C-alpha cells in the first residue's frame, strides 16, 4: 500500500538513522509526553523526570533492542514477510495496551525523525512515514479486531 | 490547564520560531493535507499544491491564532471563542482533525527547532496544542 | 464471536424493527455528532433534533442501509465481503474519518439499549461492541 | 459547550435516575469491564464478577462524583479537582478509557430511561460526560 516513491522516501531516510539511539529517544519521549504509558514500564526504575527517563539505561536498552534489525527492508518489504501476530498477542492479550498508544508512539517516532533530519524530513517524506505508522499500528491491534 | 514550566517552554519555542510563525503554519497545513488526505475536503476552493498562495495565506491566519493563544494562554476560551463557533457551527470540523493538525504543527516545530525541541518542550507543546484543540472543539 | 456472543447478537437482532432502528441511529448521529451533517447536505432540514429525526430522507436512508443487514435470514453473522465496496465508498469517495464508524456503532448500541432496556444486558452489549468494532475496522480497510 | 437546554436535559435525566444513581454506576462499570476488557487491568484487586460488592461500592463513588459534577456544572474544574490529580498522577488512566466509560454510562442511562433518553437528551448527556472527561484528563 506504499507506492515506490513512498518506499523510496522511507528507506533513504531510514538508511541514515542511528537505530541504536532513535528507539530510546522514541520510547523516552512516549513516556515523557504520554505519562500514562509509564504504567507498562514500572520495572524500568526511575521515570520521575524527563532527564531521568531519557537517561534511564533500560529505556535506552529497550529502545535499541526493539528498534534493532528492523532495517534493510523494515516494516513490510523484507523479501515477503514481516508480520506482527505474536506482537499483537503480546501487546493486546498480555499487556492490554490500548491500541491508541500504537498510533501515539508512531507519532512520537515521526517527531523524533523530524527533529533529527530537519529540512530533509519533508511533507512527502512525512506522509510516507505516516502510512507506515498507520500500517504498524493496525497490525499490532489485530487481536482487538 | 498548563503549568508554569509548560508556559516557559511554550514561550521559548515561540521566541525561537519568531517571525517564521506564518511560514511554519503554511508547512504544517501542507504536512496535514499530504499525511491526512481526508482533511483536504474542508478546502475544496484551495489549490493545495506546494507554493500555493492560498495555503501560505491561510498558514499565516493559523499562526496568528496560535500566537494569540500563546499570548492569552490563561484565558484561551475567551481568546478563541469566535474561532471555536466558526470551526464547530459553520465549518463543522470533525474533532479528530484537530489532533491531526496538532501533530503536523509539532512535526513542523521539531523540523525547525533542533535545540528547543527537547522531550520537556515537546510535552509542553503537545499540551499547549491540546488546550487550543479542546477550546476549538468546545462548541460541540 | 463466540457462540455465546452470536447467540446474544442474533436473539436480540431477531426482535429489531429494522425500518425504525436505521433511521433512529442515523438521526441520533446527526444530532449527537453534528459534524456528521456535513455528509448529508442533500437531506435538507437538519436544523433541530425534531427536524433531523422526522426528516424523510434520514429515515429512508437508515431503512435502506440497515434493511440490507436483515432481522433474520443471515445478516449480522457475516465476515468480510460487502465491506470492501463500502470501504472504498466511505474512505476513497466520501473521506469520512474512520472514527465516525466507531461513533455510529456506539449510537446503534445506544439505540438498542433504549429499545430493549433491561434485556440489553452487559453481556449482550459486549457482544454488540465486538460487532461494531468488526464493522468499523472493515469499513476503515482502505485507510489501513 | 454546556447550554441552558443541556443543563435542563441533564437535570431531567438526573431526576429520573433519582436514587438509582449508585446502582447505575455499578452497572456502567460492569458494562465497561465486559465490553472493554483492557479496562480491567486498572482493578486487579477487584473481583469484577456480577454482584461483586467492590463493583457496587465503586459504582456509588462514581455516581457520587457524577452528581457532584451535575450539582456544580458551571465550575466542574474546581469541583473535580482532586479526582483529576488522582486519575492522572496516581492511577495513570489512559484518557481513551474516559470515552469507554462515558459510553457505558450513556448505555446504562438509555437502558433505564425509556421516556427521558430522547435524541436531544442523548446529545446533552454525551456533552455532559465529555466535559467531566475533559476535567478528569486536564492533569
Ligand atoms: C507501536 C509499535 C510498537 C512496536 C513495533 C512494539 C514492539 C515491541 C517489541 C519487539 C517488544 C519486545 C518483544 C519481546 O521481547 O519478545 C515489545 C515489548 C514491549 N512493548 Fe512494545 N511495541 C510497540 C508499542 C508499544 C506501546 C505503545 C507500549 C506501551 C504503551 C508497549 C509496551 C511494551 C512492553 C511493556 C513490552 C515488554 C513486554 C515484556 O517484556 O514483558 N509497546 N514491543
Ligand atoms: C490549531 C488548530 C486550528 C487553528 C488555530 C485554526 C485557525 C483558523 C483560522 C484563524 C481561520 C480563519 C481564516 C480566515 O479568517 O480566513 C480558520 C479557518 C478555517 N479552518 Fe481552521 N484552525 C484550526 C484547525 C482546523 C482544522 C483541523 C481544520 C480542518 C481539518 C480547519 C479548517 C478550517 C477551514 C476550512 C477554514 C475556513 C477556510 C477558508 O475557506 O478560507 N481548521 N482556521
Ligand atoms: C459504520 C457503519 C456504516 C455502514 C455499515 C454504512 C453503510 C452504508 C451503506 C450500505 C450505504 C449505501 C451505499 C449505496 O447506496 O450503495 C451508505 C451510504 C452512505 N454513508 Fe454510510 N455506512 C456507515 C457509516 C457511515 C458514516 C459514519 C457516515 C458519515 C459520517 C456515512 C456516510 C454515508 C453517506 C454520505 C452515504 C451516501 C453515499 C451516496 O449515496 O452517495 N456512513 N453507507
Ligand atoms: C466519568 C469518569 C470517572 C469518574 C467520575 C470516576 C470517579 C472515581 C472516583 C470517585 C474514584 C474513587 C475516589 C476515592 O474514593 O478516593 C475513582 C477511583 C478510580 N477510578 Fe475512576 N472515575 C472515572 C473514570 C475512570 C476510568 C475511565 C478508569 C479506567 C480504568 C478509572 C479507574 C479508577 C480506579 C482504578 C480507581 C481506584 C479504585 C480503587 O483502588 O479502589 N476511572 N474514580
Ligand atoms: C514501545 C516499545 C517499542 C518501540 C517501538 C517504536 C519506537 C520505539 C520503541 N515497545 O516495547
Ligand atoms: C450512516 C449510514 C448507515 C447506517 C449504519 C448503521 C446505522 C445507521 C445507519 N450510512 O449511510
Ligand atoms: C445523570 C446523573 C449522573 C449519572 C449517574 C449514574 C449513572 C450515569 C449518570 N444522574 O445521577
Amino acid at each position: 500500500h506504499l507506492t515506490p516513491e513512498e518506499k523510496s522516501a522511507v528507506t533513504a531516510l531510514w538508511g541514515k538513522v542511528n537505530v541504536d539511539e532513535v528507539g530510546g529517544e522514541a520510547l523516552g519521549r512516549l513516556l515523557v509526553v504520554y505519562p500514562w504509558t509509564q504504567r507498562f514500564f514500572e520495572s524500568f526504575g526511575d521515570l520521575s523526570t524527563p532527564d531521568a527517563v531519557m537517561g534511564n539505561p533500560k529505556v535506552k536498552a529497550h529502545g535499541k533492542k526493539v528498534l534493532g534489525a528492523f532495517s534493510d527492508g523494515l516494516a513490510h518489504l523484507d523479501n515477503l514477510k514481516g508480520t506482527f501476530a505474536t506482537l499483537s498477542e503480546l501487546h493486546c492479550d498480555k499487556l492490554h495496551v490500548d491500541p491508541e498508544n500504537f498510533r501515539l508512539l508512531g507519532n512520537v517516532l515521526v517527531c523524533v525523525l523530524a527533529h533529527h533530519f530537519g529540512k530533509e524530513f519533508t511533507p512527502p517524506v512525512q506522509a510516507a512515514y505516516q502510512k507506515v505508522v498507520a500500517g504498524v499500528a493496525n497490525a499490532l491491534a489485530h487481536k482487538y479486531h | 490547564v498548563l503549568s508554569p514550566a509548560d508556559k516557559t517552554n511554550v514561550k521559548a519555542a515561540w521566541g525561537k520560531v519568531g517571525a517564521h510563525a506564518g511560514e511554519y503554519g503554511a508547512e504544517a497545513l501542507e504536512r496535514m493535507f499530504l499525511s491526512f488526505p481526508t482533511t483536504k475536503t474542508y478546502f475544496p476552493h484551495f489549490d493545495l499544491s506546494h507554493g500555493s498562495a492560498q495555503v501560505k495565506g491561510h498558514g499565516k491566519k493559523v499562526a496568528d491564532a496560535l500566537t494569540n493563544a500563546v499570548a492569552h494562554v490563561d484565558d484561551m476560551p475567551n481568546a478563541l471563542s469566535a474561532l471555536s463557533d466558526l470551526h464547530a457551527h459553520k465549518l463543522r470540523v470533525d474533532p479528530v482533525n484537530f489532533k491531526l493538525l496538532s501533530h503536523c504543527l509539532l512535526v513542523t516545530l521539531a523540523a525547525h527547532l533542533p535545540a528547543e525541541f527537547t522531550p520537556a518542550v515537546h510535552a509542553s507543546l503537545d499540551k499547549f496544542l491540546a488546550s487550543v484543540s479542546t477550546v476549538l472543539t468546545s462548541k460541540y
